[PDB]
């Protein structure tokens, strides 16, 4: 939205209220853990590819 | 590892304990048999020039 704040070298604005605002933020932190085996994967119950 | 001395902790170790194997083959029924003996158990055998 277009906005124009009415800026003048006498005037100011002060508030005379306020709000109290719970916000919420999300971080990822650790992921899943894997483990990999060499000839269970690549060959697989095979001595010669062994 | 590839070593003679092991520090302290918990490792992956990988396989080298070696199994024996057997070899299993299967195959369907043995059905529509050859009539072999129809050309053997024969009363009478087919002619000489015919
Ligand atoms: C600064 O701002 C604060 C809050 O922002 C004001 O303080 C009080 O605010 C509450 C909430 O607005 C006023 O209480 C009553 O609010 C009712 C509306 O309730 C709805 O909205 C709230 C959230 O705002 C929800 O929690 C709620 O479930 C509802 O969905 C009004 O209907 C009430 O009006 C009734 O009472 C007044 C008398 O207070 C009567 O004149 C009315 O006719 C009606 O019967 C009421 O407004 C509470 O009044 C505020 N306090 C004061 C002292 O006014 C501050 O007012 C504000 N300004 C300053 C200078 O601090
Ligand atoms: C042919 O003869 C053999 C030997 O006696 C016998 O085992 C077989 O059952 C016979 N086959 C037929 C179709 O008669």
């Amino acid at each position: 939205a277009e906005n124009s704040v009415a800026y003048s070298n006498n005037s100011i604005a002060i508030p005379t209220n306020f709000t109290i605002s719970v916000t919420t933020e999300i971080l990822p932190v650790s992921m899943t853990k894997t483990s990999v085996d060499c000839t269970m994967y690549i060959c697989g119950d095979s001595t010669e590819c062994s | 590892l590839k070593s003679f001395t092991v520090e302290k902790g918990i490792y992956q170790t990988s396989n080298f304990r070696v199994q024996p194997t057997e070899s299993i083959v299967r195959f369907p029924n043995i059905t529509n048999l050859c009539p072999f003996d129809e050309v053997f158990n024969a009363t009478r055998f087919a002619s000489v020039y015919a």
